Order: C-alpha cells, then structure tokens, then sequence
C-alpha cells in the first residue's frame, strides 16, 4: 500500500477539495466523524482505501489532505462545515491577504511568506507515509493564489520530493464563471513554471461544466455548489483506482506510463456519461454502448474541443457500474466504425479499460441522479491544444499594450518572465502539431 | 480485435483492447535566489517611492 | 484584506460622507444609535468592513471627520445619525481654508494633519487586516481638496502596501461656489494621478443636469445633488459591505479596472435615477453618467455592471449582450471580456431592483479638458494668483499642474485610438 | 440586431453576401478581429476554429467546414475515394488517378503497361498532358484523360459542367439549380497535347489564350437552358435524365462520406459551406468528377440569385430576420 497526500489550494481547489472528500466518504461509507462501520481493522491497516484515508486510534478516518489558501474565509467555511471533524486543524492553512488576482502576488510576495509553513505541514503527513506514491494538486488557472503560490509549490516539491510523482486538476478560466480580467495572465504564466513539475495535469474548463449544468441538469444558471459536484465525479472517476482494488491505473506512475508518451504533452482530455438530472422524475438507463458513444461527443467534455480533427496517443476507460468486458468491446467496434478516431502512427490503436462494479455514488439532495452505469474516458489527444491557442490568443491580445502588467511588475516581477512563458506556451502549441499533423 | 491483460478481482476487472498495431529541475537555492532578487526588486521601488515622498 | 478606513474632508466631504453612512446603516441595519436590528445574516457577514464592533452590540464606523472649521461637522453631530461617529474621530481647526488649495495643503491643513494621522493610525492599528482607505472630498475648495490630498500623500507614505480610494468631487460652473474651483481642481487632481488606486469622478455639472434635464428639478439644492452621490456610493460599494458573485476587496477592483497605473478615473453611473431592458438601457446612457463626459466620444477600457434585488439574470445576460452589440465600437478589443455582470441579493431602500455602473473610459478626458480650460483662462492673466502667492506657492507649481493634467489628456487620447 | 466580420477580401461570392446583410439592416458589420460576432466570413487557410464558440450567450456561425478540405484537396480526393468503403475502388464516377510525390509510384506504372500493351488510349493529365510515362513522372496527382469527350455543336468543342452545391449547418445539400458549362472554343483535337487550348475549358487559360473566344456564347459561358434545348435537338434526351442524376448521385456520395468528420451537429459552434463541383461528360453521356473546389466563384449572371440563396437558407435560417426555392435538397 502507497499513500497518496492531496493538496488544495485557493479558492477553486478548497471547495472542489471538499466535495471530492465528501464524495470520497460516502462512496467509503465514512461519516463526517471520520468513523467507518465497515472497516475492521482499527488503528491501521494497509487497505486500498488507506492510500486517501490515515487512521488513529479512536478508529477515526483522516484525510490525507493539505487545504491552503492566502486567504480565511474559504477555508473557515470547513473549519464549521458538515466534516469540520474529519479534517485536524494543521491540515488548514490559511493567510489574511490574498493574491489579489495576481500570480506575481502568489507566488512573490506573499508566497515567500507562507510557503515554508506549507512544506512542514505537508512534511507532517509524509511522515506518517511508509511509502508515499505522490501529490494531487487542486487548483485554479486564473486565481492569483491558484496560479501564483501553486507554481512555487509544485518547485519546492520536485526538490523535496525529488522522486514522487505529482498530478494536476486545473481549473481552466471561463469568462461565464466570474473571472477576473487577467486570467489569462495567470494561466500562462502558471503553466509555463509548472509544466516541469507535473507529470499528469487534469484540465477542467469552467465553460465545458457550466454548460453541461444548464444542459443535462436544467440548471439555468449553476453555481459553484452545482459545478464542484459534476467536477468530484470526475475526479473520484479518475482517483477510484488508487482508492479502490483493481489493476489499472493503480499508482500515479501508470498515470503517467498510461496517458502520457511525451512528458511535455502531459495534458489529457476527460469526457463523463451520463450526467442525468434527478429532478427527471422518468429517466431510462443509457447501456453500456450508449455511455462509449458519449465519450465521443464534444458536449461531454471537460474541455470544448474537437479530438476528430487531432489524434490520439493514449486512452482509458473507466467504468463504475453494471458493466461487463463483453459489452465494452461490442460498444467499442460499433464506434470504430461510425466516430472518426485516428491515433498517432508511432502508437498502438487501442483502449485500456477498467471496471469498477460498484455503481457510482451521489450526495443525498444532490442535482445528479443515480445511474446504473457510468464511463470516464481519459484521452491524451492533440485536440485539446485548442483551448491553449484561444487562452494564448487573449494573453497576446492584452500583453501588446502591456496592460495590467505594471500590476505584477509592482510586485518584483519582471517585463520578461511574460515573454519567456509566451514562448514556451508558443514551443507547447508546436509541439501538438508536430505529433498531430478564386476557383 | 485482441484482448489482453485481463485481471478480475471482487471489485470489477481490467483489461486493454488492441485495434490496430502502431506503423534537470532548479535547485533550493536557485528558487531562494529568485525569490529574493524580486524581494530586492520590491523594495527598491518602495525605497524610489519613499524618496520622491520626501522630496 | 477586511477592514476599510473610511476618512471625509471638508464640507462637502463630510455632507456626503454622513449621507452615505446614513444609507449603508439602513442597509445593514443599523440605528443612529448604532445598535443592529435588521431581519437577514447577510448584513452582518461582512459588516466588519465598514464597522467596527464596540462592546454591547453596537456598530462603530471606522470612519474619521475632517475640516478646517468646526461649521459642517457640527450639523453632522446634530444630524439624524449623527451620533454613531466615535467623538474622538472628529478632527477639526477653527481657522477654515477660504476656499484656497494652498491653505490646506500648506498653511492651514499643514498644523492640523498630524493629529488627524493620529486617528488614522489608532483605527488602523487594531485592523485584523487593513484594506486601504477611502477618502470623499471636493476638489474645488481648499479643505477637502487641498487637504486632502495632502491628507492622502501622508498616508501614502506610512502605507505604502495598502489601497487609497477617492470619491472626489469635480467642480463646475453651474454649480460653483467661488471662481478658483478650476484652480484648486487642477492642483488636486495631479496629486490623484499619483497618489490614488481609484476615484470615482463625481461630476457636480452631472448631477445638476440630471436633476434638472430628468428629475425636474427647478432649483437643484446640494441636498438633491448628495441623493444621487449617497446611492451611487452604496452602490459601487457593494461588492465590498455583501456576500455576492464578486466577493472583492479594494486591491482586486483596483487590479481588474485599471490596465494602467495614471488611468485609473471611473465614470459611476446609476439606475433608476422598473423593467431589466429599461434598467440596463438606461445605465449605459449618458444621461445617467455621474460624470459630464460622453461615453461615444471615447472607448471603455473596463467596465463594471451591478445589478441589486430579484430579477432574472437570464434576461439581464441578453440585455447586457444587446448594449454590447450597439456599443460595439466603444469597447477596446485588445482587453478581452472588459465587461462584468455581477448580482447582489440585498435591495437599496425604496427600490424593487436597481444597478450601477462602473466605467474605466477615456471619454472622461472630457472632464478634465473641461477643467484644464476653465484653468487656463484665469492663469493665462494670472487671475486670482494672489490668493495662493500669498500662501507660499509660486507660478512655477501653477505651470507644473497644468502640464500634468495636458499630459493626463493625451494619455487618455493615446488608447484612444488603439 | 445580427453581427458578422469579413475575414477575406478576396472572395467576390461573400462580398456580395455581406452586401445583402448590411442591406438589410438587422446586420450589424464589426471590425475583423472582434470575436463578439453571430456569423464569420472567415479567412481561405488557417481559420482559427479553435476559437469559435467560446463567447458566453453568442451563437456563432462560420462559412466553412472543418475538413471539407479532404474533400477540396487533389491528393486528399483521391485518397478519400480509395480508402472510404462508402466511395471504395468500385468508384466508377472518378477517374483512375494516382498520388505522386517528388506512394502511388509503382502503381501507375504497374497500370501503365496494362493499356499500352492492350494498345488502348494510354493518356493522362498531371496537376496539382502527355502519353509516355517517363514525360510525366519527370515532370502532384496524375489522372486517366477522357479521350472521348461529349463535343459540342457547331465547334465540335469539348466542355465541362460547374455546379454549385451548399450544405447548412444542419448538413441538408442543396443543389442549386442553375449551373454553368465553360467551354474550350477551339475544336478538339486527339493529335495535339501540346497546345491546351482546346483542351482545357477551364476560363482563366480560356479568356486568353482561345484565339476564337466568345465565339459561341459569351465569355465562353453557356448555361442550363440552352444546354438542355441542345440536348433534346441533337441527342434527343435531356439534362435531368442524361447528366444531373449522375451530377446529383457523386455529390451526394461524396458529401456523405465526409460527414461525421466535419458535421457540427452537436458541436459548440456550426458550420456551413458553399462549394463547387467540376464535372466531365464523355460521348457515352457518362459524368466524371473532376475535383471539388472549397472557395468557388460564381457566374456573373448567377452572383445575385445565389448569394441571396446563401442569406435565406444558412445563414437567416440560423439567425432570424425580424416562394420557390432556387436549390435542390440532395440529402
Ligand atoms: N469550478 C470551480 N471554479 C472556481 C471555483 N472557485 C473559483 N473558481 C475559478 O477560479 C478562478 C479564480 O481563482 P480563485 O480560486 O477564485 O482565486 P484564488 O486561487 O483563491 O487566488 P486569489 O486571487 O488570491 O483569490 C475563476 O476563473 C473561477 O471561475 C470553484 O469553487 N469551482
Ligand atoms: N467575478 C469575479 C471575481 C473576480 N473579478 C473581480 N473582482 O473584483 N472585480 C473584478 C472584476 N473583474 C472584471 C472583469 C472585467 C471588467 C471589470 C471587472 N472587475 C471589476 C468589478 O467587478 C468591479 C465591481 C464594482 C466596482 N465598484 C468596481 C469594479
Ligand atoms: N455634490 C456636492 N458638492 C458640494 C457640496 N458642498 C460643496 N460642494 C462643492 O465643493 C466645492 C467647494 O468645496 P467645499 O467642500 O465646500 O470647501 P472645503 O470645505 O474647503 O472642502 C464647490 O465646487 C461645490 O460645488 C455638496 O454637499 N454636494
Ligand atoms: N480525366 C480527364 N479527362 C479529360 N479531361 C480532363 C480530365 N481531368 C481534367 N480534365 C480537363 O482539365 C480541365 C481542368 O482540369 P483540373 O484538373 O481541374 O485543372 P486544375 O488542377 O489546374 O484545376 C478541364 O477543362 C477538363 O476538361
Ligand atoms: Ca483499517
Ligand atoms: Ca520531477
Ligand atoms: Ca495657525
Ligand atoms: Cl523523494
Ligand atoms: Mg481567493
Ligand atoms: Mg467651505
Ligand atoms: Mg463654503
């Protein structure tokens, strides 16, 4: 058993950290206590479930989670929330004055202040680790503190933790899902220091979730309650093997060995079926050809893109439910021949799959209704570089008259660090096409 | 259409489907010198700001 | 960040300053007596801002009197909530400043600032965490202009770190008290364009014409004029006092709408000076601009929307598309999605649903041609000279603040045309 | 109130369209690089469609398919009909062709022998006109030449059929039914490849170099009616039953084949396309696709009719103003 400590900063990685590890224990069978009927052995024990969960004593389930954020107010809302007991105060890290919106801020000025607080804290829960696989890292792409304290962070862990792997869920800015101006400032120059650092990074675009809501859920305008909670499935979709037994994807090196050929190419595309609203009072059960089909359609993506005009170099399916490997490959054969999928011509033309028998969970008064069969499909294709050409587009766009920019130079950045990650971001937009390829 | 590594357990199975066959990080004292050489930045310019403040 | 340090200066400082602590008590539900009896939560989650929390649940704004003459803060004392102001925030002199920038900043104000910082510094040094601060005041008189800015220059450099925020007061002839407000205007603004994070430009030329080309007013009072600027306040402050979508500080509003440190001059906008179309229409409209410019004489660098009490933000989303499209060509295209949409739950007093606007343009260049040529005229003959020679000041600082505020001019000219 | 940019001067069809707009006065023309937009005339190469439809509450439109390039590419084109089950090998509507690079290289010289042994007419083009083999590899895709071309008279002079085809974003193909036939003036001649004059009908090459243009009818532009009035008169029968069906059958078959590639039926933003198909008909009254061009200009006779076709069935259809139809539904 490899242990797995999970990291939330800001304000987007704070509430999706808590509805993961709300999602986490119930599909556990953890109450908000921390205690778990179920599990016998007290005190420890190196079960599947132990690589999110540490125990003491009193038979009390801890997560093996960090929350941090230059700023109270998110964070206090756990402090007095419904698991208020699952988490133990050092785990809470918080400062008094954010970032402002600024990557300069975050990851200068007031990271500097509270990064060496963060290491030890996070060294307490490594210590307890008698073989820690690695880091999940939730955060945002347009928040100062998301973007800013992330990049550093993701630094001093390559050098403490020179060895252990270390995973992304980005929250990608959209302008519908209250942003701020110089999000795509902060995007940038946050991708540019982080993308030596991370070795798998899981990006959700705001806009591919708030749509998905409005369309699926009849959520005329979602909130962040109702966006969090689609954003945990997906999420527990792609964690349920480190937490539950099975073969794939069993530690965050297959991760990276699965979905990853190219180390720079590190970004793989995520689809979810169904996502069916439990207000539906008569709602019939999508098979198991019916869900694979939807890994193909644009609309279930976690980022707006088209993979028929890219190509694939990896993909994995992962399903929870009813689902038998007699009917993925029926499903699978009748795609092959309707969908257009081209793979890379250096990569072999396949799936890996991975069932979970156990249906997936929703929180009690929740927006998603209960299915009998869901599919999480991870897919490393060239198509997603679309949503890095519109997001560099904008950065260009605001950089030509250097707006905003006095405002992270008055922080001791400097004029050239936007150029140099503009280049970068411009080498990682060549590198997609290389691997992709009147009258 | 092959099928490979099939792996069951009590908790569901896996197993991979082929198709079509195929055709230096910067150290603890690097990032302590760039943190602090914008801390220098900072304080410079608060420094030109106090001066002016003065004049 | 958390706690504001509010600060008001001189007469008109102080009239509108008690005016819009009068209208946020009400919305957060507070007494003249500063005891809290309001219905909701939402009042109180962030009232900290504002106030701070005496022993026995009363509400004390953090806010500090200034004046160089006892008169308008004593009617502020016997005023209806006048007695929620802690008595030792009251700063004043007996000398008053004749109208004169130079008197207040100085002469006059010189003697009277330091126990004025002492007010600030006691307020601020049991803050959990200071935001900043935000200073009303005039700029055609010589308390709040002079003063003030001399108030703000001092602060600036004890708080570098922190935010300075202005409502100022821009003068006018059809407004006009004596004939050096361009004087005394042009002095303070220069200090603004240095000294401040944000300012809301209160035009008074504005306010007269809206009170007389819309509300039918005959003989607009100050009293009129203060009704417009006390809701506008309320609004454009929102963001900060409730939990909303925003849920900002002074520096993140400071960072989102200003793309350029001098540029940082707002065009407030109110409405209704009701349906979501005719609230949207009309807050896009000149005739609803706090400040005298023509919006379709310049371009919008930025732009703030905020919509107060129930209405379908669906229908707000299309109307805020349609003003767009029709106002395609006065939005600049190198800052994209320049233009937010943000709600507020709590409604203003007497309104159903209400908005605000909070325009970044460079149409206010407008404002300050305006001021640079009332300026000019006299200076040219150096009319008036002798009420500021007299002071110590010589032409060459007269020379200096006019170039700056030219200068000014064709910065805004220069992202005009880009 | 509607609003659209112009993203290529070049193109005198959606000039013409972006006339109609404006004309109308529901639509609004913004400057080219702002992405607030309902409907982009994009540019020919390099249309960003990455960036569509990422604009909150816009519906946008574009006038072009992401990957009709498949199809409106010489090389693309015949590896579209020899690779897609749909098209196969068993393609009798396309000529043998074959793709060269500077491949299909072993191919055409494997077939090459199997028609100057057979003694049958071994002659074929190459673009991007000879009967040796060597001649043309030293000199891209080569094709078969039809030897045996329908011929006009008087002039006895060879031909080819332009049709306009236009597929909205819900992919409904509509045919519209006015076509152009643009005609070589110069007789044909099997003798002569070296001069091309009679043997290209194409206008450009034509408006020059025919020493006898604008002979027969203008611009060397004869259209559906009279084309059809010869038909009856000379082979009595007509171009609906001699020519179009087969017309109707290859555009048919070659924009289905493409169409869960570039359909945007469930995608962020939708698509549409004018495009224009060039046809060959031998003395057996057979037609051949020549190759489909993804930017086609139309007839001047024809510009008004069609692009205020282009207005009401793609681009209004999508975007509402506040009867027969000139197109023929395909699909
Ligand atoms: N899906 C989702 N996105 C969020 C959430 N909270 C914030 N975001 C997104 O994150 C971006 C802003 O980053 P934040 O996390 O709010 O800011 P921060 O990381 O706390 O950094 P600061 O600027 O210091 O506040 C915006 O684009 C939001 O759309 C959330 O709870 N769920
Ligand atoms: N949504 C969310 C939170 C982050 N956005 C910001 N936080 O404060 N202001 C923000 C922000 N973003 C913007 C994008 C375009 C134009 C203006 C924008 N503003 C500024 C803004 O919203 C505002 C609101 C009230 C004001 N009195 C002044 C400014
Ligand atoms: N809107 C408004 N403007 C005022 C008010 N009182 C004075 N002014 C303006 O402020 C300028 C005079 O400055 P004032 O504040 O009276 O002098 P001070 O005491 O030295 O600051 C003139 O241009 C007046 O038009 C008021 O109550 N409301
Ligand atoms: N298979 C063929 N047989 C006879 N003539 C042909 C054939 N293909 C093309 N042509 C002639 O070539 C001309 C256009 O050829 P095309 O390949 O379209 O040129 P380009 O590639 O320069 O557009 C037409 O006038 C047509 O008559
Ligand atoms: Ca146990
Ligand atoms: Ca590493
Ligand atoms: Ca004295
Ligand atoms: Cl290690
Ligand atoms: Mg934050
Ligand atoms: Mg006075
Ligand atoms: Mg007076």
């Amino acid at each position: 058993m490899r242990e797995c400590i999970s990291i939330h900063v800001g304000q987007a990685g704070v509430q999706i950290g808590n509805a993961c590890w709300e999602l986490y224990c119930l599909e556990h069978g953890i109450q908000p206590d921390g205690q778990m009927p179920s599990d016998k052995t007290i005190g420890g024990g190196d079960d599947s479930f132990n690589t999110f969960f540490s125990e003491t004593g009193a038979g009390k389930h801890v997560p093996r989670a960090v929350f941090v954020d230059l700023e109270p107010t998110v964070i206090d809302e756990v402090r007095t929330g419904t698991y208020r007991q699952l988490f133990h105060p050092e785990q809470l890290i918080t400062g008094k004055e954010d970032a402002a919106n600024n990557y300069a801020r975050g990851h200068y000025t007031i990271g500097k202040e509270i990064i060496d607080l963060v290491l030890d804290r996070i060294r307490k829960l490594a210590d307890q680790c008698t073989g820690l696989q690695g880091f999940l890292v939730f955060h945002s792409f347009g928040g100062g503190t998301g973007s800013g304290f992330t990049s550093l962070l993701m630094e001093r862990l390559s050098v403490d933790y020179g060895k252990k792997s270390k995973l992304e869920f980005s929250i990608y800015p959209a302008p519908q899902v209250s942003t701020a101006v110089v999000e795509p400032y902060n995007s940038i120059l946050t991708t540019h220091t982080t993308l030596e650092h991370s070795d798998c990074a899981f990006m959700v675009d705001n806009e591919a979730i708030y749509d998905i809501c409005r369309r699926n859920l009849d959520i005329e305008r979602p909130t962040y309650t109702n966006l969090n909670r689609l954003i945990s499935q997906i999420v527990s979709s792609i964690t349920a093997s480190l937490r539950f037994d099975g073969a794939l994807n069993v530690d965050l090196t297959e991760f990276q060995t699965n979905l990853v050929p190219y180390p720079r190419i590190h970004f793989p595309l995520a689809t979810y079926a169904p996502v069916i609203s439990a207000e539906k009072a008569y709602h019939e059960q999508l098979s198991v050809a019916e869900i694979t089909n939807a890994c193909f359609e644009p609309a279930n993506q976690m980022v707006k893109c088209d993979p028929r005009h890219g190509k694939y170099m990896a993909c994995c399916l992962l399903y929870r439910g009813d689902v038998v490997p007699k009917d993925v490959n029926a499903a699978i054969a009748t795609i092959k021949t309707k969908r257009s999928i081209q793979f890379v011509d250096w990569c072999p033309t396949g799936f890996k799959v991975g069932i979970n028998y156990q249906p997936p969970t929703v929180v009690p008064g929740g927006d998603l209704a209960k299915v009998q069969r869901a599919v999480c499909m991870l897919s490393n294709t060239t198509a997603i570089a679309e949503a890095w050409a519109r997001l560099d587009h904008k950065f260009d766009l605001m950089y030509a008259k250097r707006a905003f920019v006095h405002w992270y130079v008055g922080e001791g950045m400097e004029e050239g660090e936007f150029s140099e990650a503009r280049e970068d971001m411009a080498a990682l937009e060549k590198d997609y096409e290389e691997v992709g390829v009147e009258e | 259409m092959e099928v490979i590594e099939l792996n069951k357990c009590t908790s569901g199975q896996s197993f991979e489907v082929i198709l079509k066959p195929p055709s230096r990080d910067p150290s603890l004292e690097e990032i302590q010198k760039k943190l602090e050489a914008a801390e220098e930045r900072r304080k410079y310019q608060e420094a030109e700001l106090l001066k002016h403040l003065a004049e | 960040m958390r706690e504001i340090v509010h600060i008001q200066a001189g007469q008109c400082g102080n009239q509108i300053g008690a005016k819009f602590w009068e209208v946020i008590s009400d919305e957060h539900g507070i007494d003249p007596t500063g005891s809290y009896h309001g219905d909701s939560d939402l009042q109180l989650e962030r009232i900290n801002v504002y106030y701070n929390e005496a022993t026995g649940n009363k509400y004390v704004p953090r806010a500090i009197l200034v004046d160089l003459e006892p008169g308008t803060m004593d009617s502020v004392r016997s005023g209806p909530f006048g007695q929620i102001f802690r008595p030792d925030n009251f700063v004043f002199g007996q000398s008053g400043a004749g109208n004169n920038w130079a008197k207040g900043h100085y002469t006059e104000g010189a003697e009277l600032v330091d126990s004025v910082l002492d007010v600030v510094r006691k307020e601020s040094e049991s803050c959990d965490c200071l935001q900043g601060f935000q200073l009303t005041h005039s700029l055609g008189g010589g308390t709040g202009s002079g003063m003030g800015t001399l108030l703000i220059s001092k602060i600036r450099e004890e708080y570098p770190d922190r935010i300075m925020n202005t409502f100022s007061v821009m003068p006018s002839p059809k407004v006009s008290d004596t004939v050096v407000e361009p004087y005394n205007a042009t002095l303070s603004v220069h200090q603004l364009v240095e000294n401040t994070d944000e300012t809301y430009c209160i035009d008074n030329e504005a306010l007269y014409d809206i009170c007389f080309r819309t509300l039918k007013l005959t003989t607009p009072t100050y009293g009129d004029l203060n009704h417009l600027v006390s809701a506008t306040m309320s609004g454009v402050t929102t963001c900060l006092r409730f939990p909303g979508q925003l849920n900002a500080d002074l520096r993140k509003l400071a960072v989102n709408m200003v793309p350029f440190p001098r540029l940082h001059f707002f065009m407030p906008g109110f409405a209704p000076l009701l349906t979501v179309p005719e609230l949207t229409q009309q807050m896009f409209d000149s005739k609803n601009m706090m400040a005298a410019c023509d919006p379709r004489h310049g371009r919008y660098l930025t732009v703030a929307a905020i919509f107060r009490g129930r209405m379908s933000m669906k229908e707000v989303d299309e109307q805020m598309l349609n003003v767009q499209n029709k106002n395609s060509s006065y939005f600049v295209e190198w800052i994209p999605n320049n233009v937010k949409t943000a709600v507020c739950d709590i409604p203003p007093r007497g309104l159903k649903m209400s908005a605000t606007f909070i325009g970044n343009s460079t149409a206010i260049q407008e404002l300050f041609k305006r001021i640079s040529e009332q300026f000019t005229a006299m200076f040219r003959r150096k009319a008036f000279l002798h009420w500021y020679t007299g002071e110590g000041m010589d032409e060459m600082e007269f020379t200096e603040a006019e170039s700056n505020m030219n200068d000014l001019v064709s910065e805004y000219q220069q992202y005009q045309d880009a | 109130m509607y609003t659209f940019v112009v993203r290529d001067e070049n193109s005198s069809v959606y000039a013409e369209v972006s006339r109609l707009l404006l004309a109308t006065g529901q639509w609004k023309r913004l400057r080219k690089d702002n992405p607030r937009f309902n409907l982009m005339l994009g540019e020919r190469n390099r249309l960003p469609f990455g960036r569509l439809g990422h604009e909150p509450g816009l519906v946008q439109l574009v006038n072009y398919y992401r990957g009709a390039d498949k199809l409106c590419r010489k090389a693309s084109l015949v590896k579209l009909i020899k690779t897609s089950p749909e098209l196969s090998e068993s393609c009798t509507w396309f000529p043998e062709s074959y793709v060269i690079y500077p491949d299909e290289r072993e191919v055409f010289l494997a077939a090459y022998n199997r028609r100057r042994e057979g003694r049958e007419g071994n002659v074929w083009i190459a673009k991007s006109i000879s009967s040796e083999a060597s001649e043309l590899l030293d000199f891209h895709v080569i094709q078969k030449y039809l030897e045996k071309p329908l011929l006009l008279e008087p002039g006895h002079r060879k031909f080819d059929i332009r049709s306009w085809v236009l597929v909205d974003h819900l992919y409904n193909i509509y045919l519209y039914r006015e076509g152009v036939l643009r005609t070589s003036s110069e007789p044909y001649n099997s003798a002569n490849f070296q001069d091309k004059t009679c043997h290209l009908t194409n206008h450009c090459i034509q408006k020059e170099y025919s020493k006898n243009y604008g002979r027969y009818e203008e611009g060397n532009e004869m259209f559906f009616e009279e084309f059809n009035q010869y038909l009856m008169d000379a082979l009595n029968t007509t171009l609906e039953n001699s020519i179009l069906l087969q017309i109707k059958h290859i555009i048919r078959s070659c924009l289905m084949c493409i169409e869960p590639a570039i359909s945007t039926k469930h995608l962020h933003y939708q698509s549409f396309q004018l495009f224009g198909f060039d046809f060959m008909v031998d003395e057996e009254l057979k037609v051949w696709l020549i190759e489909v061009n993804g930017a086609p200009a139309c007839a001047q006779k024809l510009y008004a009719e069609l692009c205020q076709g282009i207005v009401d069935v793609a681009i209004s259809s999508v975007f509402p103003l506040a009867p027969t139809s000139i197109f023929i539904k395909l699909h």
